[PDB]
Formats: C-alpha cells, sequence, structure tokens
RNA sequence: CGAAAGCUAUUUAGGUAGCGCCUCGUGAAUUCAUCUCCGGGGGUAGAGCACUGUUUCGGCAAGGGGGUCAUCCCGACUUACC
RNA sequence: GAAGGUUGGCUAAUCCUGGUCGGACAUCAGGAGGUUAGUGCAAUGGCAUAAGCCAGCUUGACUGCGAGCGUGACGGCGCGA
RNA sequence: UGCCUGGCGGCCGUAGCGCGGUGGUCCCACCUGACCCCAUGCCGAACUCAGAAGUGAAACGCCGUAGCGCCGAUGGUAGUGUGGGGUCUCCCCAUGCGAGAGUAGGGAACUGCCAGGCA
C-alpha cells in the first residue's frame, strides 16, 4: 500500500470552557491559527494558545465586524 | 543538511560563546553580532569562530 | 367552489401529526393578515380528491372550521414522497 | 507652465459651453502623463534598459522609474521582479511642457505622419499613443542613436466618457484625423 | 522633485523653419534648430481616378 | 480613498491602546483645523477637548490650519487635562504621520504638561 | 454509460443509503418514472433503462435522466485474500432513496410514456412508480 | 471483596515493564454519582450548494475542430459539429 | 543574519478597453472584481489591526529565572504572564 | 430644546449594494501653491507644509425608493436521547429534544460622549 501514514494527534481544543475559575498563566484554548482571538486579560502565544494572563473566569464572546470569537478572562 | 555550525565567539576575553549555523557557500563573511556576554553582563561584539 | 370542512388541531407535533396521517387526515396551516395562524386537521381522501383538479390551486377555497367561513389560497402543499397521498398544505389568508 | 495657462484661460470656458456643464470642476482636465519603455531586450543586455531608460530621462526631464516583471513569464524567458522596461509619471509644469513639447515639435517628426487616431480612447476618456522611433523628439540627438526605440505615451484625464476627453484633446488641437 | 538625479532641465529656445520660435525648457543642453513645426506641418494645417489617366495620354 | 487609508494606519495603535487601557489624547487634522481630544480608556467619553474651531482659540491665531495653531491647540489640551488632574495619557496619531502640525500638538501638549 | 469525467478522489467509502430522496417532483417534463425502493442503481441499469424507453418512444419527444452514478464501488479481485488495501473501482453507482425521480419525460402521450418507462422499469432492481407532474 | 484480556514501550508480538482495572490498610474535603436549573465550546446526524469538486436540462453563448467560398494580408461560409 | 526584531508605509488573482517594437501572455493607462491572491516547502486551521508586500534602523535568533497551565506510563515535550 | 456637521465609540448587513434626489454661513471635501519642514525606488499622485480665490463636479453626509443582499415566524418535514417493536442493508411506536431549506412577513439601522454652525 502506498498510504500507511499518519501523525500523532495533537489534543488541542478547548481546555476551560466558559464560566469555569482559572488562575493566571492557565491554558485556556489550543489551536492553529486564531480560530479564537484573545481578548481581554487573555494572551496569544507563539503557537496561538490562548491563556488567562490574570485570575477570573472564562468568557466567550463574538464581536467586531468580523463576527470573530474572543475568549476573556472576567476577574473574580 | 548544508548549513554547518559555528560558534559566535565573545570579544571581551571572556570565552564565552555563542553557537548557530551558517551557510557557508552563500555567505562566507564571517558572521559578527552584538551580543550579551553573561560574564562580563554587557552586550559587545561576538565574531564566528569555527565549532 | 371548493369548501373543506376542518378541525382545529388538539396538538402539535411529530406524533401527534404522524397519528393524524394514520387516521386518514393529515394536519394543514391557515396564516396571513394579522390574525394568529390556525392549525388545522383535514380529512385527505376528500382534500386528495379535490386537488386532483388545478383549478384548486387557483381559485379562492373556503375552509369552514366550527361553521366559520375562512376564505384561503393554497400557497404550498407537502406530498408524501412516493404514494399519492398529501402530507400537509399552507394557506394563505385571501 | 505655458499650455495649462491657455487651459485655464479657453479650454474651460468652450467645454463648459459645449457640454452644459455646472461647475468648472465637471470640465475635464489633463491630470498626468505616462510614458514607458518595453525593454524586455533587456534579458539579453541590462545595459539595454539603462539606455532606454537614459534616452526616456532625455526626452521627459525627469529620472524614469525601473519596472519589473509581476510574474515570472515563461514566453519572454522573465522572472518575477527581473526588469523590462521604464516608466515617468509627469504631472503639473512637467507634464504641460512636455505636452507642449510633444505638440509642437514631436509629432511633426514622425515619418509619413497624418494624424493620430480619435478611437485610441480606452473607454473613459483617457488616450494612449505609440511612437515608433525616439528621434521624433529633438532631445533625443541622432549621431549617437545606439539602437531604434520607441515609446507609449497615455494621457490620464478627469474626462468621464471618450467625447469628453477627444473634446479636452482638441481644444488644444491635438492632431485627430 | 528629488536633487541630483534628474537630467539638466533648463530651458532652451527652438526656432522653427518658418519663422516659429517657441521658449522650452528640455534636457538637450544646447538650442534647437528643426524642419517642420506644429505650425507648418502637412496634416496640422489641413494639407495631407483612372478614367483621367486613360484621357490624360488619350486625347481622342 | 485618503480617509479609508488612514483608518487603516490607525487601527492597529487604537486596538493596542485600547487594550492596554490607555487614556487616549486623539488627534484630529484636517487642512483647516485641528483637534485633540482626551478620551477615557471605554472608548466612548470624551474627558477634554481642544480645537481651533473653538473662537477662544482661533481668536488668538492667524490661520487655524498651521504649526502654531497646533501648537496651541496642545496648549490648550493639555492645560485643560490637567486642571481635570489627567496627567497621563498616550499619543493617538489617527494615522497622520508624527510630524508638522500634529508633532507640534504633540510636543505643546508635553511641555505643557502632559505625560507621554 | 454515464461516470465521472474527473474525481478528486479515486475511492469512496461505502457510507449507508437511509433517508428519503430529494427531488421527488416532475421538474423537467410531463411525466418522471419515480422510485418506490432503495438502493442502488449502476451505470449499466441507467442505461439499459434508458434505451429501452428511448427506444419504445422512437426517439420522439426529450428525455432526462436524473439520477448521475457518482459513487464509485470497488472490488478484490477473486483469489485474493482479505487486507493489503482497498480493491480496485470496478463500476460506478448512484445512490438511490424512496421518491427519486430516476427520468423524465415530455412530447410523448401519457399512454406511450407510461409503455416506455415500464420497459424502463424491467431493467431496474428498485421498485418504481409513474407519476405526472403536478401544480405545486 | 473481586478483575483483565486495554494504553504505551520493548529483536516486541503466546514474554515483560509503567500506567488502567482488583485487594488490604491509613487519611481527608458537601470528595463523588444521579436529577433539576445555569454558564460553555462544538461542526457529527440532518440539511444545503455561496465555496472545493462532481452533475443534468434550458437560455445566452467566448468560442474553437471539420466543408463552402473568397485568397498575397484578408474576408465572407456552413456545421452532424462541439 | 534576513526570510529574525522593530518603526513607517502598502494591498491581491483574473478579465475587459487603449497603447512602439510586443505576439495567448512582459512593461504603461483606465475600468470591472474583491483575496477567486499570497504564505521559503505538504495539508489543515489561520491571516487586512494583515501572519501577505516594500523600506529605514538593527541583533530580543539576549543571559539568569519563572506564578500558572497543557500533554505524556515514564524518559520527556509544549505554552507562559 | 430642535436641524446640520466633525471627532471617538457602542453594534456588526433589519445596519450592506443598487437607483434617484439633495447640501457649502459653518464643517467636510475637492481645491490653491511649494526652494522650503517632510516626501517620490520617477512624479507635491500619496505623504508634507504654507494657504482660502473657486466648487459641491467627485468624495462625503442626508433624504427617498425593494431590483438585490440581509433578517424571518407559524405549521410540516429531517435527524435524535431513553424504552419498546418489525417484514431488521432499513424503518415503526411511546416519550423528550427538534432542525436545514422554504413560505407568510420584516426591512432603506438604532445609539452614547464631546465639539462646532444655525434656529
Ligand atoms: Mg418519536
Ligand atoms: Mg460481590
Ligand atoms: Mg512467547
Ligand atoms: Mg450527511
Ligand atoms: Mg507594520
Ligand atoms: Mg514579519
Ligand atoms: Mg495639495
Ligand atoms: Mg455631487
Ligand atoms: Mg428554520
Ligand atoms: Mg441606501
Amino acid at each position: 500500500t502506498r498510504n500507511g501514514r499518519d501523525s500523532e494527534a495533537k489534543r488541542l481544543g478547548v481546555k476551560r470552557f466558559g464560566g469555569e475559575s482559572v488562575l493566571a498563566g492557565s491554558i485556556i484554548v489550543r489551536q492553529r491559527g486564531t480560530k479564537f482571538h484573545a481578548g481581554a486579560n487573555v494572551g496569544c502565544g507563539r503557537d496561538h494558545t490562548l491563556f488567562a494572563k490574570a485570575d477570573g473566569k472564562v468568557k466567550f464572546e463574538v464581536k467586531g465586524p468580523k463576527n470573530r470569537k474572543f475568549i476573556s478572562i472576567e476577574a473574580e | 543538511g548544508i548549513r554547518e555550525k559555528i560558534k559566535l565567539v565573545s570579544s571581551a576575553g571572556t570565552g564565552h560563546f555563542y553557537t548557530t549555523t551558517k551557510n557557508k557557500r552563500t555567505k562566507p563573511e564571517k558572521l559578527e553580532l552584538k551580543k550579551f556576554d553573561p560574564v562580563v553582563r554587557q552586550h559587545v561584539i561576538y565574531k564566528e569562530a569555527k565549532i | 367552489m371548493f369548501t373543506i370542512n376542518a378541525e382545529v388541531r388538539k396538538e402539535q407535533g411529530k406524533g401527534a401529526s404522524r397519528r393524524l396521517r394514520a387516521a386518514n387526515k393529515f394536519p394543514a396551516i391557515i396564516y396571513g393578515g394579522k390574525e394568529a395562524p390556525l392549525a388545522i386537521e383535514l380529512d385527505h381522501d376528500k382534500v386528495m380528491n379535490m386537488q386532483a383538479k388545478a383549478e384548486f390551486y387557483s381559485e379562492v377555497l373556503t375552509i369552514v372550521v366550527d361553521g366559520k367561513e375562512i376564505k384561503v389560497k393554497a400557497q404550498d402543499v407537502q406530498r408524501h414522497p412516493y404514494k399519492p397521498k398529501l402530507q400537509h398544505i399552507d394557506f394563505v389568508r385571501a | 507652465a505655458k499650455l495649462h495657462d491657455y487651459y485655464k484661460d479657453e479650454v474651460v470656458k468652450k467645454l463648459m459651453t459645449e457640454f452644459n456643464y455646472n461647475s468648472v470642476m465637471q470640465v475635464p482636465r489633463v491630470e498626468k502623463i505616462t510614458l514607458n519603455m518595453g525593454v524586455g531586450e533587456a534579458i539579453a543586455d541590462k545595459k539595454l534598459l539603462d539606455n532606454a531608460a537614459a534616452d526616456l530621462a532625455a526626452i521627459s526631464g525627469q529620472k524614469p522609474l525601473i519596472t519589473k516583471a509581476r510574474k515570472s513569464v515563461a514566453g519572454f524567458k522573465i522572472r518575477q521582479g527581473y526588469p523590462i522596461g521604464c516608466k515617468v509619471t509627469l504631472r503639473g509644469e512637467r507634464m504641460w511642457e512636455f505636452f507642449e513639447r510633444l505638440i509642437t515639435i514631436a509629432v511633426p517628426r514622425i515619418r509619413d505622419f497624418r494624424g493620430l487616431s480619435a478611437k485610441s480612447f480606452d473607454g473613459r476618456g483617457n488616450y494612449s499613443m505609440g511612437v515608433r522611433e525616439q528621434i521624433i523628439f529633438p532631445e533625443i540627438d541622432y549621431d549617437k542613436v545606439d539602437r531604434v526605440r520607441g515609446l507609449d505615451i497615455t494621457i490620464t484625464t478627469t474626462a468621464k466618457s471618450d467625447e469628453e476627453g477627444r473634446a479636452l484633446l482638441a481644444a488644444f488641437d491635438f492632431p485627430f484625423r | 522633485m528629488k536633487k541630483d538625479i534628474h537630467p539638466k532641465y533648463e530651458e532652451i529656445t527652438a526656432s522653427c523653419s518658418c519663422g516659429n520660435v517657441m521658449k522650452i525648457r528640455s534636457t538637450v543642453g544646447h538650442d534647437l534648430n528643426l524642419d517642420v513645426c506644429s505650425k507648418c506641418h502637412p496634416f496640422f494645417t489641413g494639407k495631407q481616378g483612372r478614367v483621367d489617366r486613360f484621357n490624360k495620354r488619350f486625347n481622342i | 480613498d485618503k480617509k479609508s487609508a488612514r483608518i487603516r494606519r490607525a487601527t492597529r495603535a487604537r486596538r493596542k491602546l485600547q487594550e492596554l487601557g490607555a487614556t487616549r489624547l486623539v488627534v484630529h487634522r484636517t487642512p483647516r483645523h485641528i483637534y485633540a481630544q482626551v478620551i477615557a480608556p471605554n472608548g466612548s467619553e470624551v474627558l477634554v477637548a481642544a480645537s481651533t474651531v473653538e473662537k477662544a482659540i482661533a481668536e488668538q491665531l492667524k490661520y487655524t490650519g498651521n504649526k502654531d495653531a497646533a501648537a496651541a491647540v496642545g496648549k490648550a489640551v493639555a492645560e485643560r487635562a490637567l486642571e481635570k488632574g489627567i496627567k497621563d495619557v498616550s499619543f493617538d496619531r489617527s494615522g497622520f504621520q508624527y510630524h508638522g502640525r500634529v508633532q507640534a500638538l504633540a510636543d505643546a501638549a508635553r511641555e505643557a504638561g502632559l505625560q507621554f | 454509460m454515464l461516470q465521472p469525467k474527473r474525481t478528486k478522489f479515486r475511492k469512496m467509502h461505502k457510507g449507508r443509503n437511509r433517508g428519503l430522496a430529494q427531488g421527488t417532483d416532475v421538474s423537467f417534463g410531463s411525466f418522471g418514472l419515480k422510485a418506490v425502493g432503495r438502493g442502488r442503481l449502476t451505470a449499466r441499469q441507467i442505461e439499459a433503462a434508458r434505451r429501452a424507453m428511448t427506444r419504445a418512444v422512437k426517439r420522439q419527444g426529450k428525455i432526462w435522466i436524473r439520477v448521475f452514478p457518482d459513487k464509485p464501488i470497488t472490488e478484490k479481485p477473486l483469489a485474493v485474500r482479505m487486507g493489503k488495501g482497498k480493491g480496485n473501482v470496478e463500476y460506478w453507482v448512484a445512490l438511490i432513496q424512496p421518491g427519486k425521480v430516476l427520468y423524465e419525460m415530455d412530447g410523448v402521450p401519457e399512454e406511450l410514456a407510461r409503455e416506455a418507462f415500464k420497459l424502463a422499469a424491467a431493467k431496474l432492481p428498485i421498485k418504481t412508480t409513474f407519476v405526472t407532474k403536478t401544480v405545486m
């Protein structure tokens, strides 16, 4: 067979969902590209990981003229 | 892989060195960068040397 | 010229509609104007026969619901996928 | 400029009362002149584009821009970014002086000259013309011509239609057959 | 315009054959002497048959 | 289009200022006038404004669209802000190049007291 | 013998064939042959039925084939064991669900269409019925 | 009381190791489960055809492959045509 | 060793119309279009505030550390203010 | 307190296109000129500066108008969790959830802060 190859699964996806209480540094989503964009109190890493920059609750929301999904942290 | 390993040697006399790679066929001129020398704790000129 | 006898539906949904069709009746809806839509049941065979004729789909019809005459026009029909049966009809108030 | 004076004095009034214009800026203007040289023979010798560019500088009086192949094209042995032409954009005093030079020295110097077409309008009031040879210009010397290079000349205008474009270019007595 | 990159663009003189003189800026350096100008060319001023051909040699 | 291009130029710095929660000294320039607004971090409240369309400023100026007018606007907006106890803003050039009239405004606001 | 001029992939997952058909109305002519059953129609079957109906109407009128066999079916050669990769594409089929109008016809009387469609149905592996276009 | 025949690695594949699952002991939080309510991301079922491809019919057809003419460059001139 | 950093700037494919050589296709001008382009290299997810294109200055392709988190049986690998 | 306008936002097509009309006191725009500050891989086109004679042509704003985009029920249909069943490649029944598409219809945005001009 010419086939028979694959790669290891990368375990991407949302790690903390809406309303979850996280500590600063906690990874919220792992992704390829900015499928989600960083909102308030959230940073975007070199591999587009979104992580909490403050303690608080995860909040998903859609905004902007392109209807894009932003992830923010609402402080406690 | 044709890029070869080189070292960047401190000009401060400390002996501290960085390492990198370099396409010697296309870029024969010696690499020279200003980099942090942690022994003297200053940014100084570093110069290419053999690995 | 087409008069249709109808009854206001007691229950809605998939199970209710399928039970209606298992008993030789089928659901229909009347909408249009400012009044709320009216969900009705029709006897399948009589309406099937009526709509065999193409004047059913272009003239004003009259549905009698508890004696009240409502003038409508057929707006859409849902047909059974392969049997000569009717599944649902939309009637717009005219 | 000298022909901008002519425009501002005569051409605006004549075109206003010919076209029932509301405002003076509804009248077509001559906004820019572009001169280029397809010198794809540079592929062979870069020196060519250099000589074509110097010819263009002599003709126009401002240094040209070296234009590059937008893509790689297999039909001419050109890669993306290989220089195959020159261009000068003239606006203001220089474009008006060039307009007068071209109209009153250059076009009389074209072999078998029998008028320029009036169908050469792009469709939106812009006129383009070619120059088989460069000597038609007195700014290029003859006893030194290294090669015979022509050029293209385009006159962009604010004229919305070809009719308004011809009308404006005619007000200057542009030799239309 | 930029500095020192442009051709020396000085006002020159240009005299036609029909007596037309135009004071022109161009990048030639010397003055201009030209045979035909816009005001003495055939097309600008509007200066640009077999029965006759047969009958020119055919006085009956 | 000139204005759409300028807005696109301004957007990145404006978004950065938004996410930094920085009180913004936003400048608007036209060939006849120049404007300055100190806008709160929420983006929808103006704390202090000064412009050459105001008479208290235009009266003391010859032409409202030159560098001296921009300097007057910058000084005015800075002193108005400092009377509010604002004292630390970030400059938003609004896609205008940091130069000429905008720069004169910013320099006047700085030497008058505003921190940026 | 219908099959796609090209495809982005050579081989397809077997899949399943659930649900009711889309395209249950006579949309191009006056008469149609509608599937009552569920199954696969091979390109050879579709072609045989087409030839039958077309010969019946003496190539008068017009005929529409609404279904197209875009599904490749592989088979493993005789005397090969299991595994060793997927078999070779052998024929092309169209998945049919009950309600699918298979053919349409116009320009002939209803009786002639009925007889042409009966002769056609004799070639197909799925139960069918005759349908006429409706006002709505 | 009460499994497993799984994951990962292995000259490993009917062996073994760590993890999972059993057992015994100790300690500890409303620690855990079910239901109800609340906050979430989603792209499967279904559907659809703007996109990537595939598909048939009609209309308008860039247009080309074949025969006329005209023929130096040209032009007209059909298509079984496609 | 810029194809990295940063600052400033910029916006695609394709087609149509006009134009010396010059043609199906080069460079120029206008219009349509709106990313159908682009991404050093697969595919996928991204990308206009561009991550796509150009230029100036440059070495953060720094050294010691690291709240917290992701992912692994483990060895480990990753993201990070 | 009303009308117009400029800036910064909320919101992200019920808000965007198209078509037509309309405005210059102010504002905005085009505009005027340029050795200059600054700029063109050429060009004062853009960027920039010094201005205010001209004009609302273009742009922009506003007004109107469904040819589109966009939004969008009700009812039915599809799918589906749990339990049950059949003629079991697929379905059906009870119960809960219930689309997509389409139909009626809606629709020519709404709105906060500050500044300027008129009333
Ligand atoms: Mg059910
Ligand atoms: Mg037990
Ligand atoms: Mg063994
Ligand atoms: Mg599906
Ligand atoms: Mg940048
Ligand atoms: Mg970069
Ligand atoms: Mg200007
Ligand atoms: Mg107007
Ligand atoms: Mg719906
Ligand atoms: Mg509108």
